[PDB]
RNA sequence: CCGUCGCUAGUACCGAUUGAAUGGCUUAGUGAGGCCUCAGGAUUUGCUUAGAGAAGGGGGCAACUCCAUCUCAGAGCGAAG
RNA sequence: UGAUUCAUAAUAACUUUUCGAAUCGCAUGGCCUUGUGCUGGCGAUGGUUCAUUCAAAUUUCUGCCCUAUCAACUUUCGAUGGUAGGAUAGUGGCCUACCAUGGUUUCAACGGGUAACGGGGAAUAAGGGUUCGAUUCCGGAGAGGGAGCCUGAGAAACGGCU
RNA sequence: UGAAACUGCGAAUGGCUCAUUAAAUCAGUUAUCGUUUAUUUGAUAGUUCCUUUACUACAUGGAUAUCUGUGGUAAUUCUAG
């Protein structure tokens, strides 16, 4: 019903091109899913070769991911930020692939406390050695500090809920960070 | 049209099986196999117009089930079962191994070849990458893939594999001057030794092979299959041994051999 | 009209034609799933529990 | 030999009828039916030790020398629907 | 590899944790710690991504019959491109948002007609041609029309459904 | 041995027809580093455990059809208990 077909679509250069053949199956393309955030849902579609394809929908939590410590959680996700897309998708809420949101942050900072241990938002005698060799690596970037001490850390979520299920993303740091970070206040 | 079509007509049938444009629709559509539909052979084919040790499908089809059949090794039961270049079938009362390997005209020619020979397969090689858990494979034009190959066997060489046990026993790097056999189109069936090798970034690799009469020719890489070094193949290959002669001097050798 | 009565555990089960129409205006406006007794239903059925599932127009 | 005006046939041309018909596009309004979707919950059951009558309801009066025990009021927790 | 963010292998997590043989026919072997113990053959089917094969969608280049009594068309209702998303098995204005104003055209765009399905080919036959090709092969469409979808590896199936 | 039925697979091939359709289809030619691919033959998974002093294995569960029975209908390759 919903198709991708080149057949219509006028022509490069205009001409009206005629129905050639009714619509096939290979050539479809699905309703949209538009996952929110508010109880976790998930349903299949069984695509081209089978192959299930789980639909996120309403989807709570997934495994956003730092760059500089190199690691991710089983994190909630607070609300969608910012939507570079679309801001219709801000209003309705809906999470999607690059939406900018905000991280639950409490089991980033769990983590944190056993990695390097030292605490972000301001026992036993050869761990201590072992926390005295790991620290003072990474010093992180203001903003991300600020964000964990609220408990809403800036991600942006690069699964494709609408194809994976899964709502995994992306801690947000640097340029680019900074670059959302602006856009979200023009919002604003 | 909506899915994979079933069917095989006569005269679409590809020409080298050499069958009759008459006697029936259709013909058999090799099926699903380790060779390519028209360049195969199916062994309804090979059994009925070649050998005639079947007069028809049905006696072909008891032939099967008897199991005397073997095309590499493993037994086989299907009519259409593409047997292609290459693969060894040996009929086990008779006694008559046969490997399948091509006349000059082009056609498959029934080589009647002994039991000590019949037993390996030469194989080409069609790719070398690592599967999973990090472990390297080769994959042959002829089928089969053969997990962990002497690093030293790149795409296009060839390698004789044991076939009982599925292995490889030994390989021939593709290089200058190494003894090789044609597999496509006009040169189809020609045997040569190789002499140039035009590289060309991606549009197809040529290749310049003579054969013992100096006689040049060019082929695609794909359409070639290294058969050994100059004077020793590794197999052996049929009465006119991909000499391939000119129309006058076939019709010359036609009409001086008259011994009734 | 007729029933179609039936017991689980004897596996014995009969019918039952009715043209008296009282006895058939006892399960009027009932619905599939329900309970019924056997006394309004006839004189022959007393004391019985029915189990009101399954029918047709 | 050329025109006008006559008679007899036929071809097309224009042409009021607010003509008629078929199809292709198409405004506005309606909008069947499925697909996803928000719910919705007929029914079907598992696991909970949840008290039985049970005549060795686990190898001889007894929390059976208590057995997937006799089995429904449980109710909680599901899964499918 | 001509060429990669490739093959592929590690570190990190998530996962409404896929898969990981409570499977059917013959045959009934080998060690005694002499239990009926631990053991082992020929096969069937399933099941994972990688191959292959059968294929599958797209996709590059070049090529169509008549018409100017069709010279502008496309772009409100995607036209051309971008960015991002969404979707798809996947590429992609395929769809959505935001922006730019492109895109095609006398080297006939666009429109109209075809008593046009395309090609292999057919008839004619000095050479060049001209006409025909519904029709045994290859493709493509359709199953009264138009729509929608289930199942399924593969259908927008019509000897399926709505 | 095997009716019936559930599971499997097949019914998307083939056959027909030429209505549309004029850069569309189609022809040769490339490409998928741009993808799915039952079937095919080749391949192949000690890590399911979650503190490690008493725990599901020489085989786990309840259904549903054939049937047999209680039927409706003016009827339909109709199917309710
Ligand atoms: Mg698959
Ligand atoms: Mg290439
Ligand atoms: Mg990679
Ligand atoms: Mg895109
Ligand atoms: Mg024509
Ligand atoms: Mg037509
Ligand atoms: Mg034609
Ligand atoms: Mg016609
Ligand atoms: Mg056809
Ligand atoms: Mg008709
Ligand atoms: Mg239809
Ligand atoms: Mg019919
Ligand atoms: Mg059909
Ligand atoms: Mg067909």
């Amino acid at each position: 019903g919903i198709s991708r077909d080149s057949r219509h679509k006028r022509a490069a250069t205009g001409a009206k091109r005629a129905q050639f053949r009714k619509k096939r199956k290979f050539e479809l393309g699905r309703q949209a899913a538009n996952t929110k955030i508010g109880t976790k849902r998930i349903h299949p579609v069984r695509t081209r070769g089978g192959n299930q394809k789980f639909r996120a929908l309403r989807i709570e939590t997934g495994n956003f991911s730092w760059a500089s410590e190199g690691v991710a959680r089983k994190t909630r996700i607070t609300g969608v930020v910012y939507h570079p897309s679309n801001n219709e998708l801000v209003r309705t809420n809906t999470l999607t692939k690059a939406a900018i949101v905000q991280i639950d942050a409490t089991p980033f900072r769990q983590w944190y406390e056993s990695h390097y241990g030292q605490s972000l938002g301001k026992t036993s005698k050869n761990t201590e050695r072992k926390w005295a060799a790991r620290a003072a690596e990474a010093k992180i970037e203001h903003a991300v500090d600020s964000q964990f001490g609220a408990g809403r850390l800036y991600a942006a979520i690069s699964s494709r809920p609408g194809q994976s299920g899964r709502c995994d993303g992306y801690i947000l740091e640097g340029e680019e960070l900074a670059f959302y970070l602006r856009r979200l206040t023009a919002k604003k | 049209a909506r899915g994979p079509k079933k069917h095989l007509k006569r005269l679409a049938a590809p020409h080298h099986w050499m069958l009759d444009k008459l006697s029936g629709c259709y013909a058999p559509r090799p099926s699903a196999g380790p060779h390519k539909l028209r360049e195969s052979l199916p062994l309804i084919v090979f059994l009925r117009n070649r050998l005639k040790y079947a007069l028809n499908g049905r006696e072909v089809k008891a032939i099967l089930m008897q199991r005397h059949v073997k095309v590499d090794g493993k037994v086989r039961t299907d009519t259409t079962f593409p047997a292609g270049f290459m693969d060894v079938i040996t009929l086990e009362a008779t006694n008559e191994n046969f490997r399948l390997v091509y006349d000059v005209k082009g056609r498959f020619a029934v080589h009647r070849i002994t039991d000590e020979e019949a037993s390996y397969k030469l194989a080409k090689v069609k790719k070398v990458q690592l599967g999973k858990k990090g472990i390297p494979y080769v994959v042959t034009h002829d089928g089969r893939t053969i997990r962990y190959p002497d690093p030293n066997i790149k795409v296009n060489d060839t390698v004789k594999v044991d076939l009982a046990t599925g292995t490889i026993t030994d390989f021939i790097k593709f290089d200058t001057g190494k003894l090789v056999y044609v597999t496509g189109g006009r040169n189809l069936g020609r045997v040569g030794t190789i002499v140039h090798r035009e590289r060309h970034e991606g549009g197809f690799d040529l290749v310049h092979i003579k054969d013992s009469l100096e006689n040049t020719f060019v082929t695609r890489l794909n359409n070639v299959f290294v058969i050994g070094e100059p004077g020793r193949p590794w197999i052996s290959l049929p009465k006119g041994k991909g000499i391939k002669l000119t129309i006058s001097e076939e019709r010359d050798r036609r009409r001086a051999q008259h011994g009734l | 009209m007729k029933l179609n009565i039936s017991y689980p555990i004897n596996g014995t089960q009969k019918c039952i034609e009715i043209d008296d129409e009282h006895r058939v205006r006892v399960f009027y406006d009932k619905r599939i799933g329900q309970e019924v007794d056997g006394e309004s239903v006839g004189d022959e059925f007393k004391g019985y529990v029915f189990k009101i599932a399954g029918g047709n127009d």
